[PDB]
């Protein structure tokens, strides 16, 4: 549900356990996005989709 | 609260396949170190499986390497272990063990209440 917010500009989850991180591959959509943090998570590798 | 059960015991001659299983209440078993340990009559508690958290990696004793399956279904909130035709001399009392969950009190290890599997 978070692909919807268009408006975002910041997103924060710390500490969420997140494994895979894939759904990079929506976040596009967002145009101003500019700080995505995924800090304190267990993910391996990172998504060849952050291009 | 938390603690720790299993079940599934039950005395099977050689030549069967036993299905274990557990319980865990009051945390997640993804984000948790699972452990099965043996108990012998005359014989201390002997580590046999273990599955690391964060990664899902089974890590087996030399002893009964090769033999044993352990799988987590967060569905149930439980570990499942399978056998593949255990010998006789493998017959124990098996202790689940799950140490340092993500809350933090003063019960650091946690024991299951045990079940008794013979093999003859």
């Amino acid at each position: 549900s978070i692909f919807s917010l268009h408006n975002l500009q910041e997103i924060d989850l710390k500490d969420n356990n997140l494994k895979t991180i894939e759904e990079i591959i929506s976040f596009q959509h967002l145009h101003r996005l500019t700080c995505l943090k995924l800090w304190y998570n267990h993910i391996a590798y990172i998504p060849i989709q952050i291009g | 609260q938390v603690q720790l059960v299993e079940s599934g015991g039950g005395l099977v001659q050689a030549g069967g396949s036993l299905r274990l299983s557990c319980a865990a209440s009051g945390f997640p078993v993804m984000n948790a170190g699972m452990y099965w340990y043996r108990q012998a009559p005359g014989k201390e508690r002997e580590w046999v499986a273990a599955i690391e958290s964060e990664g899902t990696s089974t890590y087996y004793a030399d002893s009964v390497k090769g033999r044993f399956t352990i799988s987590r279904d967060n569905a149930k909130n439980t570990v499942y272990l399978q056998m593949n035709s255990l010998k006789p001399e493998d017959t124990a009392v098996y202790y689940c063990n799950v140490k340092d969950v993500g809350d933090n009190h003063f019960p650091y290890d946690y024991w299951g209440q045990g079940t008794q599997v013979t093999v003859s």
